[PDB]
Protein backbone atom coordinates (compact mmCIF):
# COMPACT_ATOMS: atom_id res chain seq x y z
CA UNK A 1 0.00 0.00 0.00
CA UNK A 2 3.01 2.21 0.71
CA UNK A 3 5.54 2.79 -2.09
CA UNK A 4 8.50 4.19 -0.15
CA UNK A 5 11.17 3.33 -2.73
CA UNK A 6 9.19 4.80 -5.62
CA UNK A 7 8.21 7.81 -3.50
CA UNK A 8 11.89 8.32 -2.66
CA UNK A 9 13.05 8.10 -6.28
CA UNK A 10 10.32 10.59 -7.14
CA UNK A 11 11.91 13.11 -4.70
CA UNK B 1 3.52 25.24 -36.99
CA UNK B 2 5.86 23.75 -34.34
CA UNK B 3 5.62 26.43 -31.66
CA UNK B 4 8.62 27.48 -29.55
CA UNK B 5 6.92 25.77 -26.57
CA UNK B 6 6.68 22.57 -28.61
CA UNK B 7 10.35 22.80 -29.59
CA UNK B 8 11.17 23.32 -25.91
CA UNK B 9 9.21 20.19 -24.92
CA UNK B 10 11.12 18.12 -27.49
CA UNK B 11 14.48 19.51 -26.32
CA UNK B 12 13.68 18.65 -22.68
CA UNK B 13 12.64 15.10 -23.55
CA UNK B 14 15.70 14.44 -25.72
CA UNK B 15 17.93 15.64 -22.88
CA UNK B 16 16.00 13.55 -20.35
CA UNK B 17 16.55 10.42 -22.47
CA UNK B 18 20.25 11.19 -22.87
CA UNK B 19 20.58 11.53 -19.08
CA UNK B 20 18.71 8.27 -18.31
CA UNK B 21 19.74 5.84 -21.11
CA UNK B 22 23.38 4.74 -21.16
CA UNK B 23 24.16 3.18 -24.57
CA UNK B 24 27.51 1.88 -23.32
CA UNK B 25 25.64 -0.47 -20.93
CA UNK B 26 28.53 -0.12 -18.47
CA UNK B 27 26.45 -0.82 -15.35
CA UNK B 28 25.40 -4.31 -16.47
CA UNK B 29 28.57 -5.59 -14.74
CA UNK B 30 26.82 -4.86 -11.43
CA UNK B 31 23.94 -7.29 -12.05
CA UNK B 32 23.84 -10.87 -10.83
CA UNK B 33 25.40 -13.01 -13.59
CA UNK B 34 23.37 -14.34 -16.51
CA UNK B 35 23.29 -18.14 -16.50
CA UNK B 36 22.34 -19.89 -19.73
CA UNK B 37 24.18 -23.29 -19.90
CA UNK B 38 14.20 -26.32 -16.39
CA UNK B 39 15.22 -23.89 -13.65
CA UNK B 40 14.75 -20.16 -14.21
CA UNK B 41 18.47 -19.59 -14.60
CA UNK B 42 18.13 -16.07 -16.09
CA UNK B 43 15.74 -14.77 -13.39
CA UNK B 44 18.40 -13.19 -11.10
CA UNK B 45 20.10 -11.33 -13.97
CA UNK B 46 16.88 -10.21 -15.64
CA UNK B 47 15.38 -9.12 -12.30
CA UNK B 48 18.42 -6.88 -11.79
CA UNK B 49 18.16 -5.64 -15.41
CA UNK B 50 14.46 -4.84 -14.99
CA UNK B 51 15.06 -3.20 -11.58
CA UNK B 52 17.81 -0.98 -13.05
CA UNK B 53 15.54 -0.04 -15.96
CA UNK B 54 12.69 0.91 -13.60
CA UNK B 55 15.05 3.39 -11.90
CA UNK B 56 15.88 4.89 -15.31
CA UNK B 57 12.17 5.12 -16.25
CA UNK B 58 11.41 7.02 -13.03
CA UNK B 59 14.29 9.39 -13.74
CA UNK B 60 12.94 10.07 -17.25
CA UNK B 61 9.37 10.54 -15.99
CA UNK B 62 10.44 13.18 -13.47
CA UNK B 63 11.68 15.33 -16.37
CA UNK B 64 8.46 15.18 -18.47
CA UNK B 65 7.00 18.72 -18.71
CA UNK B 66 4.08 18.92 -16.28
CA UNK B 67 4.64 15.53 -14.56
CA UNK B 68 5.81 17.20 -11.34
CA UNK B 69 2.57 19.23 -11.18
CA UNK B 70 0.69 16.00 -10.35
CA UNK B 71 0.13 14.76 -6.82
CA UNK B 72 2.52 12.17 -5.46
CA UNK B 73 -0.32 9.63 -5.47
CA UNK B 74 -0.93 10.23 -9.19
CA UNK B 75 2.77 10.13 -10.07
CA UNK B 76 2.93 6.78 -8.28
CA UNK B 77 -0.17 5.38 -10.03
CA UNK B 78 1.18 6.43 -13.43
CA UNK B 79 4.64 4.90 -12.93
CA UNK B 80 3.30 1.64 -11.48
CA UNK B 81 0.98 1.16 -14.45
CA UNK B 82 3.38 2.33 -17.18
CA UNK B 83 6.83 1.09 -16.13
CA UNK B 84 6.48 -2.31 -17.82
CA UNK B 85 5.33 -0.59 -21.03
CA UNK B 86 8.15 1.97 -21.02
CA UNK B 87 10.67 -0.84 -20.49
CA UNK B 88 9.30 -2.53 -23.63
CA UNK B 89 9.50 0.76 -25.60
CA UNK B 90 12.98 1.78 -24.45
CA UNK B 91 14.42 -1.72 -25.01
CA UNK B 92 13.67 -1.22 -28.72
CA UNK B 93 16.89 0.82 -28.92
CA UNK B 94 18.96 -2.32 -28.32
CA UNK B 95 16.68 -4.66 -30.31
CA UNK B 96 18.03 -5.81 -33.68
CA UNK B 97 16.03 -7.47 -36.45
CA UNK B 98 19.19 -9.30 -37.57
CA UNK B 99 18.44 -12.10 -35.11
CA UNK B 100 15.43 -10.70 -33.19
CA UNK B 101 17.43 -10.10 -30.02
CA UNK B 102 18.17 -7.31 -27.58
CA UNK B 103 21.88 -6.57 -28.03
CA UNK B 104 23.38 -4.62 -25.12
CA UNK B 105 26.98 -4.47 -26.31
CA UNK B 106 28.40 -7.93 -25.66
CA UNK B 107 27.53 -11.61 -25.95
CA UNK B 108 26.88 -11.96 -22.19
CA UNK B 109 24.30 -9.16 -22.46
CA UNK B 110 22.62 -10.19 -25.72
CA UNK B 111 19.13 -11.51 -24.94
CA UNK B 112 16.87 -13.69 -27.13
CA UNK B 113 13.49 -15.38 -26.75
CA UNK B 114 15.14 -18.25 -24.86
CA UNK B 115 16.50 -15.86 -22.22
CA UNK B 116 13.01 -14.44 -21.60
CA UNK B 117 11.68 -17.98 -21.21
CA UNK B 118 14.43 -18.64 -18.64
CA UNK B 119 12.97 -15.87 -16.47
CA UNK B 120 9.69 -17.83 -16.44
CA UNK B 121 7.66 -16.26 -19.25
CA UNK B 122 5.77 -18.11 -22.00
CA UNK B 123 5.02 -17.59 -25.70
CA UNK B 124 1.69 -15.99 -24.69
CA UNK B 125 3.85 -12.94 -23.78
CA UNK B 126 6.99 -13.51 -25.84
CA UNK B 127 5.42 -13.90 -29.31
CA UNK B 128 3.40 -10.63 -29.11
CA UNK B 129 6.45 -8.94 -27.54
CA UNK B 130 8.67 -9.83 -30.53
CA UNK B 131 5.95 -8.74 -32.96
CA UNK B 132 5.78 -5.44 -31.10
CA UNK B 133 9.57 -4.95 -31.23
CA UNK B 134 9.59 -5.67 -34.98
CA UNK B 135 6.64 -3.38 -35.71
CA UNK B 136 8.11 -0.53 -33.68
CA UNK B 137 11.55 -0.93 -35.25
CA UNK B 138 9.94 -0.79 -38.72
CA UNK B 139 8.45 2.65 -37.95
CA UNK B 140 12.06 3.98 -37.99
CA UNK B 141 11.11 6.64 -35.45
CA UNK B 142 13.14 9.78 -35.08
CA UNK B 143 14.62 10.01 -31.62
CA UNK B 144 12.23 12.95 -31.08
CA UNK B 145 9.26 10.65 -31.75
CA UNK B 146 10.66 7.85 -29.58
CA UNK B 147 10.99 10.12 -26.51
CA UNK B 148 7.57 11.71 -27.06
CA UNK B 149 5.98 8.26 -27.27
CA UNK B 150 7.58 7.20 -23.97
CA UNK B 151 6.32 10.40 -22.31
CA UNK B 152 2.79 10.00 -23.72
CA UNK B 153 2.74 6.43 -22.45
CA UNK B 154 3.63 7.52 -18.89
CA UNK B 155 1.13 10.38 -18.72
CA UNK B 156 -2.02 8.39 -19.55
CA UNK B 157 -5.32 9.57 -17.95
CA UNK B 158 -7.11 6.21 -18.15
CA UNK B 159 -4.73 4.30 -15.88
CA UNK B 160 -6.45 2.57 -12.94
CA UNK B 161 -6.44 4.55 -9.71
CA UNK B 162 -5.84 7.96 -11.30
CA UNK B 163 -7.44 10.69 -9.19
CA UNK B 164 -6.97 13.96 -11.13
CA UNK B 165 -7.74 12.52 -14.55
CA UNK B 166 -8.44 15.93 -16.06
CA UNK B 167 -4.96 17.22 -15.21
CA UNK B 168 -3.26 14.05 -16.48
CA UNK B 169 -5.22 14.48 -19.70
CA UNK B 170 -4.20 18.15 -20.03
CA UNK B 171 -0.52 17.26 -19.69
CA UNK B 172 -0.79 14.37 -22.15
CA UNK B 173 -2.68 16.52 -24.68
CA UNK B 174 0.25 18.96 -24.79
CA UNK B 175 2.61 16.06 -25.59
CA UNK B 176 0.21 14.48 -28.11
CA UNK B 177 -0.20 17.76 -29.98
CA UNK B 178 3.59 18.22 -29.93
CA UNK B 179 4.07 14.79 -31.52
CA UNK B 180 1.30 15.24 -34.12
CA UNK B 181 2.77 18.63 -35.10
CA UNK B 182 6.35 17.24 -35.17
CA UNK B 183 5.32 14.47 -37.58
CA UNK B 184 3.53 16.89 -39.92
CA UNK B 185 6.37 19.46 -39.93
CA UNK B 186 9.58 17.45 -39.59
CA UNK B 187 9.04 13.85 -40.70
CA UNK B 188 9.26 13.64 -44.50
CA UNK B 189 7.01 11.34 -46.50
CA UNK B 190 6.60 8.48 -47.15
CA UNK B 191 7.80 7.67 -43.62
CA UNK B 192 5.23 10.04 -42.11
CA UNK B 193 2.20 8.28 -43.70
CA UNK B 194 -0.32 7.60 -40.89
CA UNK B 195 2.61 7.68 -38.47
CA UNK B 196 0.71 9.18 -35.53
CA UNK B 197 -2.07 6.60 -35.83
CA UNK B 198 0.56 3.84 -36.03
CA UNK B 199 2.27 5.16 -32.88
CA UNK B 200 -1.04 5.22 -30.99
CA UNK B 201 -1.63 1.62 -32.12
CA UNK B 202 1.68 0.76 -30.42
CA UNK B 203 0.27 2.24 -27.19
CA UNK B 204 -2.76 -0.07 -27.49
CA UNK B 205 -0.39 -2.97 -28.18
CA UNK B 206 1.47 -2.10 -24.98
CA UNK B 207 -1.74 -2.29 -22.93
CA UNK B 208 -2.24 -5.84 -24.16
CA UNK B 209 1.40 -6.68 -23.37
CA UNK B 210 1.02 -5.06 -19.92
CA UNK B 211 -2.05 -7.21 -19.17
CA UNK B 212 -0.25 -10.44 -20.16
CA UNK B 213 3.03 -9.59 -18.43
CA UNK B 214 1.03 -8.78 -15.28
CA UNK B 215 -0.80 -12.12 -15.43
CA UNK B 216 2.43 -14.11 -15.75
CA UNK B 217 4.28 -11.95 -13.23
CA UNK B 218 1.50 -12.67 -10.73
CA UNK B 219 1.83 -16.42 -11.32
CA UNK B 220 5.64 -16.32 -11.08
CA UNK B 221 5.85 -14.04 -8.03
CA UNK B 222 3.22 -16.05 -6.14
CA UNK B 223 5.81 -18.77 -5.71
CA UNK B 224 8.00 -17.59 -2.81
CA UNK B 225 11.17 -19.17 -4.21
CA UNK B 226 10.80 -16.97 -7.31
CA UNK B 227 9.94 -13.84 -5.34
CA UNK B 228 13.16 -14.38 -3.34
CA UNK B 229 15.15 -13.76 -6.55
CA UNK B 230 13.42 -10.47 -7.37
CA UNK B 231 14.52 -7.06 -6.07
CA UNK B 232 12.72 -4.87 -3.54
CA UNK B 233 11.99 -2.24 -6.21
CA UNK B 234 10.48 -4.84 -8.57
CA UNK B 235 8.25 -6.15 -5.76
CA UNK B 236 7.10 -2.61 -4.96
CA UNK B 237 6.40 -1.53 -8.53
CA UNK B 238 5.22 -4.75 -10.24
CA UNK B 239 3.53 -6.11 -7.14
CA UNK B 240 3.96 -8.34 -4.12
C1 LIG C 1 15.29 -10.81 -22.13
C2 LIG C 1 15.27 -9.32 -22.15
C3 LIG C 1 13.99 -8.99 -22.84
SI1 LIG C 1 13.26 -7.60 -21.87
C4 LIG C 1 11.89 -6.70 -22.82
C5 LIG C 1 14.55 -6.25 -21.64
C6 LIG C 1 15.52 -6.04 -22.56
C7 LIG C 1 16.41 -5.02 -22.43
C8 LIG C 1 16.30 -4.23 -21.33
O1 LIG C 1 17.15 -3.19 -21.12
C9 LIG C 1 17.53 -2.57 -22.27
C10 LIG C 1 17.96 -1.14 -21.98
O2 LIG C 1 16.85 -0.39 -22.15
C11 LIG C 1 18.45 -0.97 -20.56
C12 LIG C 1 18.97 0.44 -20.36
C13 LIG C 1 17.92 1.40 -19.82
O3 LIG C 1 16.71 1.12 -19.87
O4 LIG C 1 18.35 2.46 -19.34
C14 LIG C 1 15.33 -4.46 -20.44
C15 LIG C 1 15.22 -3.56 -19.26
C16 LIG C 1 14.44 -5.45 -20.57
C17 LIG C 1 12.51 -8.25 -20.24
C18 LIG C 1 12.85 -9.43 -19.65
C19 LIG C 1 12.25 -9.84 -18.46
C20 LIG C 1 11.29 -9.07 -17.87
O5 LIG C 1 10.63 -9.37 -16.70
C21 LIG C 1 10.92 -10.51 -15.98
C22 LIG C 1 9.99 -10.58 -14.79
O6 LIG C 1 8.68 -10.45 -15.16
C23 LIG C 1 10.25 -11.93 -14.13
C24 LIG C 1 9.37 -12.16 -12.93
C25 LIG C 1 10.23 -9.42 -13.83
C26 LIG C 1 11.67 -9.33 -13.38
C27 LIG C 1 10.97 -7.89 -18.47
C28 LIG C 1 9.94 -7.02 -17.83
C29 LIG C 1 11.56 -7.50 -19.64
Amino acid sequence: KNHPMLMNLLK
Amino acid sequence: KLSEEQQHIIAILLDAHHKTYDPTYADFRDFRPPVRMSPLSMLPHLADLVSYSIQKVIGFAKMIPGFRDLTSDDQIVLLKSSAIEVIMLRSNQSFTMDDMSWDCGSQDYKYDVTDVSKAGHTLELIEPLIKFQVGLKKLNLHEEEHVLLMAICIVSPDRPGVQDAKLVEAIQDRLSNTLQTYIRCRHPPPGSHQLYAKMIQKLADLRSLNEEHSKQYRSLSFQPENSMKLTPLVLEVFGN
